[PDB]
RNA sequence: UUGACAUUGUGAAGAGACAUAGUUUC
RNA sequence: GUUCUUUGUAAAGUGCCUUCGAAGAGUCGAGUUGUUUGGGAAUGCAGCUCUAAGUGGGUGGUAAAUUCCAUCUAAAGCUAA
RNA sequence: UUGACCUCAAAUCAGGUAGGAGUACCCGCUGAACUUAAGCAUAUCAAUAAGCGGAGGAAAAGAAACCAACCGGGAUUGCCUUAGUAACGGCGAGUGAAGCGGCAAAAGCUCAAAUUUGAAAUCUGGUACCUUCGGUGCCCGAGUUGUAAUUUGGAGAGGG
């Protein structure tokens, strides 16, 4: 609010904050983005390098939509089932009856592997999944199956 | 197109009426507030559903 | 019926037949007024497939507009600005001539409602075309649940406001990818796209 | 097709059983019919070739069918269109002049 | 104008902005509008829902399509099995689609389905004027809620045949890849003179 | 201002080709 | 809600078999000029020149030839929230 | 000589209709420069202001020549979002939309192209009466160069 700001404060003096010399005038450096390659350069570069020019191939039409595919790592992925019924299958850890993960159905895409599950199997239902995320899950007796 | 209202989040508008809720046990800080409870029965006050 | 034979027929304009007829018929409407009252339509098959029926209360106009591009009007070429505004000479004009040939004959007819209109020939100053119109107040037009709804006060002058066939071609109504600017209507959706909306809990 | 039940290749999405539905009309909006095989069959041969069209026929008796096509590209549309003119052109050519 | 380590912005206010301005002061009149337009509107319609039955429906696109969703209406082929005609349909307060397609049979039942309980759930009050006065549920979509299908069972035995998901990933989208290429080799090679 | 295309049709003689029957073009 | 005329040798809905199944042109599309668009070998609009088809036509956001596939059904029209 | 038809006219002919105003919002046309770029022409301001034609209580849009590329959706409009993104751009300054998803609201349709051909089955007007937003009888007239019923692609039509 007005009141707990400078410009209160700087009533009185002849100023208010923007000194005698140089003055407080309109458009100083020019106007925006005015000056980049020129008199505002050295904070262009420093601060902002890679912004003039181009790299890389144009996309007309992109729809991003068709690159969905969010990730969950092994880190996780017991997150997907619900904690009462976690203990359960975490402690009679096995073939038989080892819990069915449905990773598409809570919205992941690709399974990556970040690290160290427990040595319980799990039956994992995902799109994608990383070599060594698959690795991992094996190692502790269950399987990825390859969803749509 | 100034701002008039104010987002809160939820929960913290829940945290002060909690808190407010709770003030109103509590005597002196409804002796404090102006309110004339310096010999009411008790505090919380409850009366009959028959109100 | 015959409708199919003549409608067949005149897609063949550079037949013989079609070409003498067509040579024929365009001398003789360049001589009659510039507006005239058509008595019937002469492609009845056409006229009929935009709306046209043989009872009172439709009429049948002829009317020939000038060819070509628009001259941009200004005094000796002097445009009084920037050079990417000075053109003057390969200026286009966004509505079609036949969008002016409707307006034309819709000032001549303000008792009546452009329906629609079709092309009949040109040469190299002209297109002729003939409008086919409804007068909204004859009880032959008042009646008929098909037609009356051209009785409607929202419908004077469509030719006026781009609502008739030709109109909505310039307009850009269509759906899709191609016609993301102009569709809904096209200064209607810039508005759109350059409204600042704010709400009082600030999103 | 059937799909392969997996999520990228040739046949990728998820397997359903599945159904094909009745045929829509729309579809044949293209169709002949003998009523317009007729008509259209019957205005040819009354008003004749065109223009372009005799000096069509000419280039394929005198020139053959390659640089028919060319021509009638430009004429036309473009290629697809000029194939079927040609074609047209050279039935005209074979039903007629011929047998 | 550029100054300090801050991020470049884009801030469009560069036309006659301040003239396009459009601030909701009225989100409570209208909301209070919109109530009342529904009171008013259920009042009017009797003790027909202020809605129509429409159908389940998979989305579209690799994002969506693991989730169903309501569609616009059922389809001359859903409806005609449920046993009814879209003229009637359409004044039984059930929505229908001319534009959709059945290609799924498992959407497709769910759908039938959908109209047998509708039907059952309904009563249809006699032409006449009569009017046995019955007392109005308001949604459809309330008392016949779209639900997404259980595509499997909590837990069941590993069956791990042996061959990994990533190499028939990468496998897949290999075949694909080179699949025409192939194709030139087998057309180049059956030209064998 | 200059060219091409369109407005643009009808004859006759002469040139021009499928390569010394006339469709076609100047 | 009531009440009076029965409109009718009227009108409509549905199942099977058979043969049909008409569907918009100086338009679509094309070249070029100009304008416009985020629209890029060209997003729309218009002028001039060319000008279609019917197992066709349009679209599928990189021009082209070939082969397929998917999806609608233009050049006419009404319509509350 | 007489009577049509076609096309074109004239009436203070019978009855009607348009103009002008307003114009916040709406549908079109036409169309700047200041300005920004620290200069400036492309660009920007802006498909903005001014000028012109045309509507309503909303207008416009609207039952896909759509979106998609999915397990596909499904008229139009608006909100949230997509996104300051794809893209455009002296690739500078600057600019910049769409598909999906959630929500408000929901509604769907009619012509043309068809031999009623055992019957133009259709309609304006005048006129008399009546129970007058209209009906019936009668008479001029329109209309076959096609007025009704039937059909609209989702179909649908003729036979059995
Ligand atoms: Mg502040
Ligand atoms: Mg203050
Ligand atoms: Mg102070
Ligand atoms: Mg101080
Ligand atoms: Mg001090
Ligand atoms: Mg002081
Ligand atoms: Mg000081
Ligand atoms: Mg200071
Ligand atoms: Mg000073
Ligand atoms: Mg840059
Ligand atoms: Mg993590
Ligand atoms: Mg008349
Ligand atoms: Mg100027
Ligand atoms: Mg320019
Ligand atoms: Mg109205
Ligand atoms: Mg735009
Ligand atoms: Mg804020
Ligand atoms: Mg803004
Ligand atoms: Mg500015
Ligand atoms: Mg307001
Ligand atoms: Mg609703
Ligand atoms: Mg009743
Ligand atoms: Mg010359
Ligand atoms: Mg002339
Ligand atoms: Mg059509
Ligand atoms: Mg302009
Ligand atoms: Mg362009
Ligand atoms: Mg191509
Ligand atoms: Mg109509
Ligand atoms: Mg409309
Ligand atoms: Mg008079
Ligand atoms: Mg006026
Ligand atoms: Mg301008
Ligand atoms: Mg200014
Ligand atoms: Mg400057
Ligand atoms: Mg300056
Ligand atoms: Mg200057
Ligand atoms: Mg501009
Ligand atoms: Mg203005
Ligand atoms: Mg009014
Ligand atoms: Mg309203
Ligand atoms: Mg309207
Ligand atoms: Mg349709
Ligand atoms: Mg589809
Ligand atoms: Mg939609
Ligand atoms: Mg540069
Ligand atoms: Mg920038
Ligand atoms: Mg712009
Ligand atoms: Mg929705
Ligand atoms: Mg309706």
């Amino acid at each position: 609010p007005s009141r707990f700001t400078k410009t209160r404060k700087h009533r009185g003096h002849v100023s208010a904050g923007k000194g005698r010399i140089g003055k407080h005038r309109k458009h100083p450096g020019g106007r925006g983005m005015a000056g980049g390659q020129h008199h505002h350069r050295i904070n262009m570069d420093k601060y902002h390098p890679g912004y003039f020019g181009k790299v890389g191939m144009r996309y007309f039409h992109k729809q991003q939509a068709h690159f969905w595919k969010p990730v969950l790592n092994l880190d996780k992925l017991w997150t997907l089932i619900p904690e009462d019924k976690r203990d359960q299958y975490l402690k009679s850890a096995s073939k038989e009856t080892a819990p069915v993960i449905d990773t598409l159905a809570a919205g992941y895409g690709k399974i990556l592997g970040k690290g160290r599950i427990p040595n319980v199997p799990v039956i994992v239902k995902a799109r994608f999944v990383s070599k060594l995320a698959e690795e991992k899950i094996r190692a502790a007796g269950g399987v990825v199956e390859l969803i749509a | 197109w100034r701002k008039w209202n104010v987002k809160v989040n939820h929960n913290e508008k829940r945290y002060a009426t909690a808190s407010a809720i709770a003030a109103t046990a509590v005597a002196s800080l409804v002796l404090a507030r102006g309110h004339r409870v310096e010999k009411i029965p008790e505090i919380p006050l409850v009366v009959s559903t028959d109100l | 019926g015959a409708y199919k034979y003549l409608e067949e027929l005149q897609r063949k304009k550079q037949s013989d037949v079609l070409r003498f007829l067509q040579r024929v018929r365009v001398w003789e409407y360049r001589q009659k007024n510039v507006i005239h009252r058509a008595a019937r339509p002469t492609r009845p098959d056409k006229a009929r497939r935009l709306g046209y029926k043989a009872k009172q209360g439709f009429v049948i106009y002829r009317v020939r507009v000038r060819r070509g591009n628009r001259k941009r009007p200004v005094p000796k070429g002097a445009t009084y600005g920037k050079p990417t505004n000075q053109g003057v000479n390969e200026l286009k004009y966004q509505r079609s001539l036949r969008a002016t040939a409707e307006e034309r004959v819709g000032r001549r007819a303000a008792n009546l409602r452009v329906l629609n209109s079709y092309w009949v020939n040109q040469d190299s100053t002209y297109k002729y075309f003939e409008v086919i119109l409804v007068d909204p107040q004859h009880k032959a037009i008042r009646r008929d649940a098909r037609y009356n709804w051209i009785c409607d006060p929202v419908h004077k002058h469509r030719e006026a406001r781009g609502l008739t066939a030709t109109g909505k071609k310039s307009r850009g109504i269509n759906k899709g990818h191609k016609f993301n600017n102009t569709k809904a209507g096209r200064r209607k959706t810039w508005k759109r796209q350059n409204t600042l909306s704010l709400w009082r809990y600030r999103k | 097709t059937v799909k392969t039940g997996i999520a990228i290749g040739l046949n990728k999405g998820k397997k359903v059983t599945s159904m094909t539905p009745a045929p829509k009309i729309s579809y044949k909006k293209g169709a002949a019919s003998n009523r317009t095989k007729f008509v259209r069959s019957l205005v040819r041969e009354i008003a004749g070739l065109s223009p372009y069209e005799r000096r069509l026929i000419d280039l394929i008796r005198n020139s053959g069918e390659k640089r028919a096509r060319k021509v009638a590209k430009k004429r036309l549309g473009s290629f697809t269109r000029a194939k079927a003119k040609v074609e047209e052109m050279n039935n005209i050519i074979a039903a007629s002049r011929r047998h | 104008a550029i100054s300090k380590n801050l991020p470049i912005l884009k801030n469009h206010f560069r036309k006659h902005w301040q003239e396009r301005v459009k601030v909701h002061f009225d989100q409570a009149g209208k909301k209070v509008s919109r109530r009342n337009a529904r009171a008013t509107r259920a009042a009017k319609i009797a003790p027909r829902p202020l809605d129509l039955l429409r159908p389940v429906v998979r989305a579209p696109t690799v994002k969506y399509n693991r989730k169903v969703r309501a569609g616009r209406g059922f389809t001359l082929a859903e409806v005609k099995a449920a046993g009814l005609t879209a003229a009637y349909a359409r004044t039984i307060g059930i929505a229908v689609d001319h534009r959709r397609q059945n290609r799924n049979q498992e959407i497709f039942d769910a759908n039938v389905q959908r109209l047998k309980e509708y039907q059952s759930k309904i009563i249809v009050f006699p032409r006449n004027g009569k009017a046995p006065e019955a007392e109005q549920v308001l949604s459809a979509a309330a008392t016949f809620p779209i639900a997404q299908p259980a595509t499997d069972v909590e837990a069941r035995a590993v069956q791990d045949n042996g061959e990994s998901a990533f190499r028939t990933l990468r496998l897949a989208r290999s075949e694909k890849k080179f699949r025409g290429i192939r194709e030139k080799r087998a057309r180049e090679k059956a030209e064998a003179e």
